[PDB]
RNA sequence: GGAGGAAGUA
RNA sequence: CAAACCGGAUUAGAUACCCGGGUAGUCCACGCCCUAAACGAUGCGCGCUAGGUCUCUGGGUCUCCUGGGGGCCGAAGCUAACGCG
RNA sequence: AAACUCCUGAACCCGGGACGAAACCCCCGAGGAGGGGACUGACGGUACCGGGGUAAUAGCGCCGGCCAACUCCGUGCCAGCAGCCGCGGUAAUACGGAGGGCGCGAGCGUUACCCGGAUUCACUGGGCGUAAAGGGCGUGUAGGCGGCCUGGGGCGUCCCAUGUGAAAG
């Protein structure tokens, strides 16, 4: 009951005695709008495969998002290698803008409405990879209250 | 609003004129830092006893001379001949750029 | 002025029945309802994947072609919408039907807006007493929407009045048969108007 | 020669939670116990208590630890997330009520120094007083 | 830097510079041509691209890239001017708009016209 | 395993 | 000993590598140019962040403690990586 | 989509006809207060109003990725297109034409300029081992910066009141 956003199918080659042996790798981004998302990045010989590979890895790396009235709940800056990103979040009458790129990221959670800016490189393997780590490192205003006390 | 400023002298060389040497002291309009920023003006000492290291108060007062429109008010402290070095010492630092 | 041309296309276009005509409409000769697919060509053609661009430019035509609208007051009369307190993307749903061409339509004098304007700028339509011959007319709150007394005899409106009679209008207005006068009760919101719009997408488009 | 000393108390902070340790000794000023006292009035820290190592004066700091969270890498999730000095000796931040900065829409603090005492944001706005921005810690 | 470093020295505006210097800014101008002598493109091209030289009344003297179903720009024809490069032209900065003075449009077209000075026929 | 200090021709 | 210069030889030719000589120079006193792969291609100063390991140099009743340095693997962290630590 | 039936009727025609214009003046009244009376329109016989009455201009750009929107023909490094990549070296979704499709619409495109996009002068918001970047090193003036505690003045700083911040924006 989920859903598959190809971020990017790309071509990478190697040179061999004799010629160049092409492979695939994919960058799917599973989803269901109910604030679990996932993202995977499979090697395959062949596209219709990785799709699989990357359909499957990001069935596992899964996480949980919250979510305030459809949008984010606090204020991020999560930079990935060279790749930043930074993410305030919206009141409703926004919509989600974003980089084509990690607008399915957050759309495939239930983000509405959200204020975004990629920043550094934007490549999408470390645009994208960032900004799952981004949403991981996300926190909600109950978890606060459960660090800064503990009884 | 008669513009009163301090200052520290610079000069008593001139007859009843003196040369207060005040600082102004605020932020940078583009960083945050405060910065400094010092004015030269000169002043009028009829009594000729507002001499060298003499920290006095000047006013925004009537013109008197073509670069002279402040008078001297009052005396704060004499003994501060320390600054007038730091514009003795920095004047002399203008010399070493030449020929 | 306004569109002028072929509509069926509008609504193969964009894979939705756009209610445009008027009773071929539900009828089971709707261009949708016997070629359902994009026209010119290439329809049975596989259309390949839509480009993350492409879907929010549709809906953004649907709504634009569902009320019969140019482009500049769409923008313009959704830059108000922006700038107006509230949900930036049902104010501008709320802004739409307060104009002068569709609310004749809401009121069953017309089965359709494209009719609807015709008499709107005909000087047949009256807005408390008066006669405004503008399509663009943002109707207010408490206001007179009627037929000329002038003209509330043509072998038109009487055969699209009785064609309401006991209608289920829109849970925001009130209509009068034989009184032929219609008040402007509240104001709209997308969940008392289901239209197959992602109005977040027109948001989503005009912010690129 | 030790230029800021509240921000090396800060930097002895961060390198001392993202290794993870119980004491972290450091110079006492009394500003600088003032900061711990509106710092660990949240929670961000156990507390602190005058002392003296080596017949000199120093400020045992209880740092504060969240919980071993699961998985590879069980270090625990980070109380301090993030402690940065602001009002820099190069550049010093002095801020009215009518600006002062929101922390994490609220989720953070924002600590600063005025006539009535060492504040913090939603503090300072209280008394419609405002002042030196020291830090912010999320 | 530092922050001292910045308010005694500062940044630079970077200040870009102009690829269409026919001065004065006017975007079109008019001048009379002077030579027509078709050159070669760049590397991965091989054509008789149709080009001529033009001084404009900035008194500039400069080629200029001329389009379509040919022409009848002989040597002394009064010209425009327009802007756009082409990548196989190292020397060519602007464009010849036709229809106005002695550069008429081309014949016989239908698909873009506006570019090429051409009207509605029947 | 890392580090330091024996060729004729397009 | 050897730039430049001459000759011998290899060469398709050899204004070069190989060889026979060889001046300036490299050496000393004084006064200049002030240039560099002047490189650790890493400005100086201070505080905090695990260790293990050979060694130079002090001190302290000593396969122990401590202070100043040069090497070598590596905690966390950083980098695009190499790698630094 | 067309033709076709019906329906209204932009233009057109007639008749009425403005708001903007009530005061200066005159009377009573003191040349007061107050009140009463009367002349005045370029816009314009315009706007508008009453009645009658005909379906009646559509163009431009693009269709390889950016960038929504596809096929045929001729052309064959020639003719050409082109903002970056680039395409055309026979079977072109890029050139010229058509059919068609996309976007706007009494406008559509080109060019020029300003800001952005350019976190590509980095205050928010960057770096200097190998990518452009550590001065060849030292000493040191002005300047920048500075350990702990106590008291003062309150220059920067912060708070309240008041003035200003004109109108238009
Ligand atoms: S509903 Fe009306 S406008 Fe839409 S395709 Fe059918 S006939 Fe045409
Ligand atoms: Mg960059
Ligand atoms: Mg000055
Ligand atoms: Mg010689
Ligand atoms: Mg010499
Ligand atoms: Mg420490
Ligand atoms: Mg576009
Ligand atoms: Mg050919
Ligand atoms: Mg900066
Ligand atoms: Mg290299
Ligand atoms: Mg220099
Ligand atoms: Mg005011």
């Amino acid at each position: 009951d989920f859903e598959e956003k190809m971020i990017l199918i790309r071509r990478t080659a190697r040179m061999q005695a004799g010629g160049r042996r092409f492979r695939f790798g994919a960058l799917v981004v599973v989803g269901d709008r109910q604030g679990r998302v996932g993202l995977g990045f499979g090697k395959a010989p062949e596209v219709p495969l990785a799709v699989q590979k990357a359909g499957y890895y990001a069935r596992r790396n899964m996480v949980e998002v919250p979510l305030q009235n459809g949008t984010i709940p606090h204020e991020i800056e999560v930079e990935f290698g060279a790749s930043k990103i930074v993410l305030k979040p919206a009141a409703p009458g926004t919509g989600v803008i974003a980089g084509a790129v990690p607008r399915a990221i957050l759309e495939l959670a239930g983000v509405t409405d959200i204020l975004t800016k990629e920043l550094g490189s934007r490549n999408p393997i470390n645009i994208a990879y960032a900004t799952m780590e981004a949403l991981r490192q996300l926190r909600t205003k109950a978890d606060v209250e459960r660090l800064r006390k503990g009884e | 609003p008669k513009k009163v400023l301090t200052g520290v002298v610079v000069s008593d060389k001139m007859q009843k004129t003196v040369t207060v040497l005040v600082e102004r002291q605020f932020p940078h309009p583009l960083y945050g830092k405060v910065i400094k920023r010092s004015k030269k003006y000169l002043a009028h000492d009829p009594e000729e006893k507002y001499k060298l290291g003499d920290v006095v108060e000047i006013i925004e007062s009537r013109p008197i001379s073509k670069r002279k429109r402040f008078r001297v008010l009052r005396l704060v402290e004499s003994g501060r001949m320390d600054l007038v070095e730091k514009y003795l010492i920095r004047r002399q630092n203008y010399q070493s750029l030449s020929k | 002025g306004r569109y002028i041309g072929p509509v069926c296309r509008l609504c193969r276009r964009e894979g939705v029945k756009l209610y445009l005509k008027g009773e071929r409409c539900y009828s089971p000769k709707c261009a949708m309802e016997r070629r359902p697919y994009p026209p010119g060509q290439h329809g049975q053609k596989r259309a390949r994947r839509p480009s993350d661009y492409a879907v929010r430019l549709r809906e953004k035509q649907k709504l634009r072609r569902i009320y019969g609208i140019s482009e500049r007051q769409f923008r313009n009369l959704f830059e108000e919408a922006s700038k107006k307190k509230g949900v930036t993307g049902s104010v501008f749903l709320g802004l739409l039907e307060s104009r002068l061409d569709n609310v004749v339509y809401r009121l069953g004098f017309a089965v359709s807006r494209r009719q609807a304007r015709q008499l709107v700028r005909h000087g047949h339509i009256t807005v408390n007493g008066r006669r405004v011959d503008l399509p663009s007319y943002r109707v207010r709150p408490g206001d007179e929407i009627a037929v000329a007394e002038k003209s509330r005899n043509l072998e038109l409106i009487r055969q699209n009045l009785e064609a309401m009679k006991g209608r289920k209008v829109g849970p925001w207005l009130s209509l009068d048969v034989e009184g032929m006068k219609g008040k402007f009760l509240r104001l709209p919101d997308r969940e008392d108007l289901a239209l197959p719009v992602n109005e977040q997408l027109v948001i989503e488009f005009y912010s690129r | 020669m030790l230029t800021d000393p509240i921000a090396d108390m800060l930097t002895r902070i961060r390198n001392a939670t993202r290794v993870y340790k119980e004491s972290t000794d450091v110079p006492a000023s009394r500003f600088k116990e003032e900061i711990l006292r509106i710092l660990a009035r949240e929670g961000f820290i156990k507390g602190y208590e005058r002392v003296d190592v080596d017949g000199k004066p120093y400020l045992r700091v209880y740092l504060k630890y969240g919980p071993r969270r699961q998985g590879p890498d069980p270090r625990p999730e980070q109380v301090i997330h993030h402690i940065r000095r602001i009002s820099k000796p190069g550049r010093r931040v002095y801020v009215g009520v009518k600006e002062i900065p929101r922390v994490r829409r609220g989720l953070g603090i924002a600590i600063l120094s005025t006539s009535k005492g060492v504040l913090t944001d939603r503090e300072a706005r209280k008394l419609g007083v405002g002042g030196e921005l020291i830090c912010e810690v999320w | 830097p530092t922050i001292n470093q910045l308010v005694r020295k500062g940044r630079e505006k970077v200040r870009k510079k102009s690829k269409v210097p026919a001065l004065k800014g006017a975007p079109f101008r008019r001048g009379v041509c002077t030579v027509v002598r078709t050159v070669t493109p760049k590397k991965p091209n091989s054509a008789l691209r149709k080009v001529a030289k033009v001084r404009l009344t900035s008194g500039y003297e400069v080629t200029a890239y001329i389009p379509g179903e040919g022409h009848n720009l002989q040597e002394h024809s009064v010209v425009l001017i327009r802007g756009g490069r082409v990548k196989d032209l190292p020397g060519v900065r602007y464009h010849i708009v036709r229809g106005v003075y002695d550069a008429a449009g081309v014949k016989d077209r239908k698909k873009s016209r506006s570019k090429y000075g051409t009207k509605k026929p029947k």
